[PDB]
């Protein structure tokens, strides 16, 4: 069907975003 | 006990700065304020005294590490989770649309107006390089959050 298979070098940040999409939940009306 | 693996602690952790100006080791209301702000909502100064009362870790006005998330850790518990993600996104989202950029992360803490140098980012920019273009839509933004 079609192959790539990821490879792992860096760190993800995973936080500069999430650190948002947690206080969304708040007041979420 | 107080790190755990790199993703597991990648967003308490990091958000763990975000409101600690002072830093006691707890989150005060001064903090929590300065944070929610950046979400669009309304910029109250009891706001930030009035959402640690019921989310009370030592009630005085401080919240600790394991009950900020209690809400999105919530999220976690009931399967409100489809409807939230894409909310969620227009957090930073204020288009309503969302386009491919990695330069995104550099908006985000701007957004609050974090300081960041050319090289930090070259790094976290790179952190994100795909395809060999470097730009990411709603489909890692919304994985970033979907993915543990």
């Amino acid at each position: 069907a079609g192959h790539m298979r990821p490879k792992r070098r860096e760190i993800p940040l995973k936080v500069l975003v999430k650190a948002v999409l947690f206080a969304c939940m708040l007041m979420r009306k | 006990a107080d790190q755990l693996t790199e993703e597991q602690i990648a967003e308490f952790k990091e958000a763990f700065s975000l409101f600690d100006k002072d830093g006691d080791g707890t989150i005060t209301t001064k903090e929590l304020g300065t944070v929610m702000r950046s979400l669009g909502q309304n910029p109250t100064e009891a706001e930030l005294q009035d959402m640690i009362n019921e989310v009370d870790a030592d009630g005085n006005g401080t919240i600790d590490f394991p009950e900020f998330l209690t809400m999105m850790a919530r999220k976690m518990k009931d399967t409100d989770s489809e409807e939230e993600i894409r909310e969620a996104f227009r957090v930073f989202a204020k288009d309503g649309n969302g386009y491919i950029s990695a330069a995104e992360l550099r908006h985000v803490m701007t957004n609050l107006g974090e300081k960041l140098t050319d090289e930090e980012v070259d790094e976290m920019i790179r952190e994100a390089a795909i395809d060999g273009d470097g730009q990411v839509n709603y489909e890692e933004f919304v994985q970033m959050m979907t993915a543990k």
